[PDB]
């Protein structure tokens, strides 16, 4: 019934601000309560604040402190969310949410609980700049190869094995967030060790933001 | 605020088992402020149970919430492929939303040990500066297992980080990447490089090491 | 549920004002301990600050409220006016809503308001209903407005 489509990800600096929005679709847009939740990489889920449209009237975690400004634009049927001085650990996935209803139109019964999701936006907090990897190789009965993608930022890259053509094996572990602020992953497959000498492996990474694409082929030292 | 504590942190079954999660409440909710939800990797979460004990629609009849008051149950009948994932419990009953930290069901299967794979530095990495020292664990269940490093049989602390993949479609097994990380000049002052390994379906500390 | 009495349900005289008419709907709910001493000024706070006047096409329907954490038990009051009250617009309009029948929210649970904004939807979709309201007298009004949201949620 109703879709809920938010904005791409964002980067930003500590202490800077982020607004996200979040476009509603078929079904009433100011009779139901909009939520915002976040969600932490690896870690669960923190409610913001909700907000109906009809009335304006706008409920906040009061954990944030004024730091949170939820607005609603219901001429183009869009919700805002506004964290201002942002901080390293409020890096997350920020989620937007529709109530759900019993039945359909213009009397579907309100039922406090989020039925309609939308996908998520991705906001990093840091001071790192965009930076694209360099791909080292992991050189290998079975054996095992595969390539280490070292200082990327921000999140994420995709990794394939032969243009998409290998993957029984593979495992593209998730990423480390090392010290200088510059994330790394590893990408290995595990091979027949008879395949080694006759059959090319080839590693393909991807890093959208940069707009970086390394394919580096592994071969035994 | 009202916290919510869910019970377990994570269960471990085979598919056909009945599943039992508990979430219980600092204060009472009424019923009709509770839910439920689902959570796959990767993706948004999912509503399963409003008002305590009413499915969403489209969420098939093995699931069932039930209780009041503080004590509040999700179950299900006969676990299935894709019912392992991370449950959530949500509360919204003054005003104020709090969820659970979450219950991971995870698909629980025979015991197996990780083969060991020890890969030193490259040879463009070194010319960087640095040298990223990788200890790779492939396919193991469960998911509790250590890693330690040793250069020259020296315990290593501080300089290395884990990464663990998800639980795999394919044989419900884990996988396990750890990196070294040493200077360039720090790799040279050191001859052999090991990664100690123990699992519970190893009889001893397994050991892959390599001569620089 | 939610508490229904007959005497929560009252006609106003003409000249009345926007404070007069909050006050008069809100002395049932203090009288039965539905709410706290101080819940006219709170929902005048509010309503000057957050206006709740809803342009229905009948007849301007207002709903007054305030946060939770001054009621005490959930309850409506209603009240029919004489004349048409101006509410300033809760959409936005810079104009405001001329208003002849007042619901007065005391919800225990913010999260309820999207459930008690489709009570009223159905009090509302009736055209031929809100015409009768300013006809009926006090009983009449009760009678109709308490089976017609006894439909769903349980009253009294």
């Amino acid at each position: 019934q109703v879709q809920l489509m938010q904005s791409g990800a964002e980067v930003k600096r500590p202490g800077s601000s982020v607004k996200v929005s979040c476009k509603s679709s078929g079904g009433s847009f100011s009779d139901y309560t909009l939520s915002w939740v976040r969600q932490a990489p690896g870690q669960g889920l923190q409610w913001m604040g909700s907000i109906v449209p009809l009335l304006n009237l706008v409920n906040y975690a009061q954990r944030f402190q004024g730091r949170v400004t939820i607005t609603a634009d219901k001429s183009t049927s869009t919700a805002y969310m506004e964290l201002r001085t942002l901080r390293p650990q409020d890096t997350a996935v920020y989620y937007c949410a529709r109530e759900g209803a019993e039945g359909w139109g213009w009397f579907a019964k309100p039922v406090g609980a989020l039925g309609v999701w939308g996908q998520g936006t991705t906001v990093t907090v840091s001071s790192a700049s965009t930076k694209g990897p360099s791909v080292f190789p992991l050189a290998p009965g079975t054996a095992a190869l595969g390539c280490l993608v070292k200082d990327y930022f921000p999140e994420p890259v995709t990794v394939s094995w032969n243009s998409g053509a290998l993957t029984s094996g593979v495992h593209t572990f998730p990423a480390v967030l090392q010290s200088s602020g510059l994330y790394s992953l590893s990408s290995v497959v595990t091979v027949p060790s008879s395949s080694l000498g006759t059959q090319t492996y080839i590693c393909n990474v991807n890093h959208k933001p940069s707009n970086t694409k390394v394919d580096k082929k592994v071969e035994p030292k | 605020e009202i916290v919510l504590t869910q019970s377990p942190d994570t269960l471990s079954l085979s598919p056909g088992e009945r599943a039992t999660l508990s979430c219980r409440a600092s204060q009472s909710v009424g019923s009709s402020y509770f839910a439920w939800y689902q959570q796959k990797p990767g993706q948004a979460p999912r509503l399963l149970i409003y008002g305590a004990s009413t499915r969403a629609t489209g969420i098939p009849g093995r699931f069932s919430g039930s209780g009041s008051g503080t004590d509040f149950t999700l179950a299900i009948t006969r676990v299935e492929p894709e019912d392992f994932a991370v449950y959530y419990c949500q509360q919204f009953d003054k005003s104020h939303v709090t969820f659970g930290q979450g219950t991971k069901v995870e698909f629980k299967r025979t015991v197996a040990a990780p083969s060991v794979f020890i890969f030193p530095p490259s040879d463009e990495q070194l010319k960087s500066g640095t040298a990223s020292v990788v200890c790779l664990l492939n396919n193991f269940y469960p998911r509790e297992a250590k890693v330690q490093w040793k250069v020259d049989n020296a315990l290593q602390s501080g300089n290395s980080q884990e990464s663990v993949t998800e639980q795999d479609s394919k044989d419900s097994t884990y996988s396990l990447s750890s990196t070294l990380t040493l200077s360039k000049a720090d790799y040279e002052k050191h001859k052999v490089y090991a990664c100690e390994v123990t699992h519970q379906g190893l009889s001893s500390p397994v050991t892959k090491s390599f001569n620089r | 549920g939610i508490h229904f009495r007959r005497h929560y349900v009252r006609h106003l005289p003409k000249e009345v004002s926007q404070n007069d008419i909050i006050k008069a709907l809100a002395s049932p709910l203090i009288n039965d301990g539905m709410v706290v001493s101080d819940f006219a000024d709170h929902v005048i706070t509010r309503e000057q600050n957050f206006p709740t006047g809803l342009p229905v096409e009948p007849v301007g329907v207002a709903i007054p409220h305030t946060d939770s954490k001054y009621v005490r038990q959930n309850a409506i009051s209603v009240g029919i006016l004489a004349e048409p009250v101006n509410f300033e617009d809760a959409g936005g309009e810079p104009d405001p809503v001329p208003v002849r029948v007042v619901f007065m929210l005391a919800l225990g649970n913010w999260f309820d308001i999207t459930k008690w904004l489709w009570y009223i939807k159905a009090v509302i979709q009736d055209e031929d209903f809100m015409q009768q309201l300013l006809v009926m007298n006090d009983d009449e009004i009760y009678q109709s407005i308490y089976t017609r949201i006894s439909e769903l949620e349980v009253l009294f």
